[PDB]
């Protein structure tokens, strides 16, 4: 039910943008260009299956090591989780999200909700 | 009995101007919003302790347990922001105010002490249910519930919760019920 | 082709009526002009919230 | 109404001693509807005033 | 919010019009409004094309608060959506309000 | 300070008047109006007294159209409840309302403790825990001079 959203996604944002196109001066061909620059990348990428892819005090060294690493937050293959706010909340070192209109992906699977609720302690 | 240390709140000057919004986006568990406070909240895992670093350059650290394990904390936060590379200096570590918690492990009678000491002690059972004993000679204000558990805070130093809540003992054997 | 440079001088015009506009706002609209500044501050710099993952995927991509 | 605020009736005697007034109270419903043409008309009321 | 556009949808769009830049088959500035039309497009799309609810767990590590939008790394931490769940060890979270 | 000065007065004429009610007359938090209370307390140099459940059970009591015997007899409940220090937690009025209900459980004018707390404000549950406080002791708590509706043994639970 998720490669169907993208198929529908793009069909409306490329009907959608034609006009804008033709406006600008541009030929229908780029336009298919598009379509298929923007189709074989998924398929190259290989995540899922595609229709179109199918076809002292002074100094403060006296402190050693506390602070942890900054690069470890950055992998460019972490799972993101793109998705909107409703209330977060914390107390003490308790935190609680309320989030909305989210796509997942979770050890290479999509997934979505139009709701999620979570708890951790930081 | 013997009153226990709950929370040390210190302020120490790192000495030298620190742009906020610099500090938020590289430092690990930092929460910088300008519309709520003015100030980056870093908190640390290994000794518990939430942190509020200003903007000109002065910190205030809450949430340790004893006085070692704050300076501890300020001088780790120190460090924390020494390696991201602005000038820093550490100075005046010094405690602004301890709370202390204990249990006389006797039941007390509230009402009688406002009867005998309208004085010093002023109870409004609405607005709060615990009595407050502003004390004057060792300057400190003790909360006492009915149950028995007596918090005292405003202490600048270890000595004074430890001597306050002695003083107080007294007052409380005589309404014991 | 040259009707776009004519657009070009005309924009600069744009840019003067502005000038004026900071008069008028000066004789009188200055907290309306501060709270659209804002709006786009944040516009601006979240869409810097969103580049971030940006560089983090071209690196392994 | 008693001096701290509780009620009793007033016997016509008790009017004559303490020179007190033989009266009783008056109470009415009221009833309130805001018109804004907001898509709603809010009515409420307060009954016994 | 120009928020999706590196997202793999968006990405491959930009891939796409960078080319057609690169062999001056398509220019830029209207590259520009392509993805003014995009922002306009993907933002409609998402708030009403449907969605499914659901609530679950986590362990954290960094917050920020930057003009309104959340951005989270959370550790060890597995989220379920109705029927499936995914386990995790690192996921970093971005959300607008 | 208006609304303070005014609660201050009630217990002044020995009469108190509850924020709560004192709030229904004034836009004033409870909170705000008890920090200026402290503030005038300390500003005009003056004590104060304690409450007393009895001063409260006239008018609730009026308001539950009860007889003083009923009303006389919760009176003593809750004043040999406050000397037996029975309830060392709940408020007063609280107490006094449970006291009044298990009055009203022994006597024909019986009421529910939703009424009763919507008559004191008080918490229905707050009541039930005040009640659950007090029942150990519902027989031995009334007055000597007492007539039932409803044997002790057979005051309702809750």
């Amino acid at each position: 039910t998720v490669p169907k959203l993208y198929r529908s996604v793009i069909e409306d944002v490329i009907n959608d943008v034609r006009d804008i196109f033709l406006d600008d001066g541009v030929d229908e061909q780029v336009l298919m260009e598009l379509k298929t620059l923007w189709e074989n990348k998924l398929m190259q990428s290989r995540a899922v299956d595609g229709f179109h892819s199918e076809e002292e005090e002074e100094p403060l060294n006296s402190e050693d090591d506390v602070s942890d690493e900054e690069g470890q937050e950055l992998f460019d293959t972490e799972n993101v989780v793109v998705c909107q706010y409703d209330k977060i909340h914390r107390s003490k070192n308790k935190w609680k999200f309320h989030l909305k209109d989210g796509i997942m992906n979770l050890n290479g699977r999509d997934y979505i909700f139009s709701k999620a609720i979570g708890d951790a302690e930081w | 009995i013997v009153p226990q240390l709950q929370n040390i709140v210190s302020t120490v000057n790192l000495g030298c101007k620190l742009d906020l919004k610099t500090i938020a986006l590289r430092a690990r568990n930092a929460e910088y919003n300008p519309k709520r406070f003015a100030a980056v909240i870093m908190r640390i895992r290994e000794p518990r302790t939430t942190a509020l670093i200003f903007s000109s350059g002065k910190m205030v650290c809450t949430g340790a347990k004893s006085e070692e394990q704050s300076r501890l904390a300020a001088r780790k936060y120190a460090r924390v922001v020494q390696k991201l590379g602005f000038p820093a200096k550490f100075l005046d570590f010094k405690i602004q105010n301890m709370v202390g918690s204990c249990d006389v492990k006797f039941p007390i009678r509230l009402e009688g002490l406002v009867l005998t000491h309208q004085q010093f002690s002023s109870y409004e059972p609405e607005l709060f249910p615990g009595l407050i004993y502003r004390m004057i000679k060792p300057r400190i204000v003790l909360l006492i519930f009915v149950s028995g558990k007596v918090v005292l805070t405003g202490a600048k130093v270890r000595a004074e919760i430890y001597e306050a809540f002695e003083n107080i003992y007294p007052i409380l054997k005589g309404f014991r019920k | 082709a040259q009707l776009k440079f004519f657009e070009q001088l005309d924009q600069i015009e744009k840019q003067r009526k502005d000038e004026q506009e900071r008069e008028i706002l000066m004789r009188a609209p200055e907290q309306l002009r501060l709270k659209q500044k804002a709006k786009e501050m944040q516009q601006q710099e979240l869409a810097q919230m969103r580049q971030r993952d940006a560089n983090l995927t071209a690196l392994a991509a | 109404w008693e001096r701290d605020g509780a009620p009793s009736p007033m016997m016509p005697n008790e009017a004559r001693l303490r020179n007190l007034t033989y009266s009783a109270p008056l109470y009415v419903d009221i009833t309130k509807t805001v018109i804004k043409e907001g898509e709603e008309q809010l009515q409420t009321q307060h009954q016994k005033t | 919010y120009q928020l999706y556009r590196n997202t793999t949808l968006g990405n491959s769009l930009q891939e796409s019009l960078d080319e057609l830049i690169q062999s001056q088959q398509i220019t830029p500035q209207l590259a520009l409004q392509v993805l003014l039309q995009f922002d306009k497009a993907i933002n409609a799309a998402l708030a009403q094309r449907v969605r499914n609810r659901v609530n679950f767990r986590g362990s954290l590590n960094t917050y920020r608060f930057c003009d309104n939008v959340w951005t989270f790394v959370l550790n060890d931490v597995e989220f379920r959506e109705v029927t499936e769940l995914i386990k995790v060890d690192k996921v970093k979270i971005v959300a607008c309000d | 300070i208006a609304s303070a000065c005014l609660y201050i007065a009630c217990r002044q004429e020995g009469v108190p008047r509850t924020f709560k009610e004192i709030c229904a007359v004034s836009r004033i938090s409870k909170k705000e109006i008890g920090r200026c209370f402290k503030l005038i307390l300390k500003a005009l140099e003056t004590s104060v007294d304690l409450i007393t459940t009895g001063d409260f059970m006239s008018r609730f009591c009026s308001n539950l159209c009860l007889p003083k015997q009923v009303q006389m007899a919760a009176t003593h409940i809750a004043r040999k409840a406050v000397e037996l220090d029975l309830v060392p937690g709940r408020s007063p009025i609280s107490v006094a309302a449970a006291a009044i209900y298990m009055a009203s459980q022994a006597s024909a004018e019986k009421r529910t403790q939703k009424e009763i707390g919507d008559i004191a404000g008080v918490a229905d549950v707050t009541i039930r825990q005040s009640y659950r406080l007090i029942y150990p002791r519902a027989p031995d708590l009334f007055p000597t001079d007492f007539k039932f509706d409803t044997p002790v043994d057979k005051l309702p639970q809750l």
